[PDB]
């Protein structure tokens, strides 16, 4: 059975350490993968406040947890160890998640 | 295209028929939906169990430690 | 106290694989999935009543 | 010389520098490629040591691996293009479709 209690939840915005230097990111892997252990991989989309916005980089608003208008760099999607997720920053509007899902679908050649 | 038949207890058929008419769908459609849900559950449980078993295997730990070097790419 | 419901053969095969995976009969499996359906119908019943009562 | 990776390829990828190599399946589309060294190519690591599961479709030696392996779709990640060392092979369409379905489930896609 999956652990939902202390674990990041899909659609949340979390602060991620990418060392070893933290960045916010969107949890995009489903919560049924979580077992509450530290080495397991959670798939996230890095959020950038300095890169320009494009269709494959849906915007993320302060109402969703960022300090300033940012973009979700779906091309930068990556699995990270759950231990690099330090604190929950917020939750994304469902429309934002739908835009991230469509961007990922195009990026990964998924049908259709 | 092709359809078959499954034996159930009559009480379970009644409960499934309730659930089908609650959602406004046929019983066939309901069992398709619930089959896909069960598939997803079994798939994710298979992943969870496999990963926890693989924490003991150090070849796995070495592998993911090596892959973790990419963690900062493109940033 | 037993009957037969009709599904597509694809759905039957998938249900069979799930019954084998859980180590139970397809009858018992369909009882489990019945329970699973009802629980979510319970919660959706509350959510709908809350919308109608607001 | 900058690698020319194509989706469905199995590539040898360099980790920690641009010593450690591991195979991976290119899963991002080629319309993204523009010839930069730091540009991100999304790959699925291939492992010969993790156990097989529905979310880890099998990868055969005819597809570039040395031994029976699995595509760990949960480990999908963007990597810098400069880490791509040599093309090891190409995956069959059935394998790519299994990777696609695994990724769809992992990322909660409709």
């Amino acid at each position: 059975g999956p652990e939902l209690m202390a674990e990041p939840r899909r659609g949340d915005l979390w602060l991620v350490s990418l060392g070893a230097k933290h960045r916010p990111a969107v949890v995009v892997s489903v919560d049924e993968l979580l077992t509450g252990i530290d080495d397991e991989l959670v798939v996230v989309v890095p959020v950038s406040s300095s890169r320009s916005r494009t269709p494959l980089r849906p915007p993320v608003a302060p109402s969703e947890g960022v300090a300033a208008d940012s973009v979700a760099v779906c091309r930068g999607v990556r699995a990270v160890a759950r231990a690099r997720l330090v604190e929950r920053l917020g939750a994304l509007k469902p429309a934002t998640m739908r835009a991230i899902e469509n961007a990922l679908t195009l990026i990964l050649g998924l049908p259709t | 295209s092709t359809s078959t038949t499954i034996r159930v207890s009559t009480q379970t058929r009644d409960r499934l028929a309730a659930q089908a008419r609650e959602r406004g769908i046929s019983m066939s459609a309901l069992l398709t939906e619930l089959a896909a849900q069960a598939e997803r559950q079994a798939i994710f449980r298979a992943e969870r169990e496999a990963s926890h078993a693989e924490t003991t295997t150090q070849a796995v730990r070495d592998e993911d430690r090596e892959w973790e070097g990419t963690v900062g790419d493109g940033l």
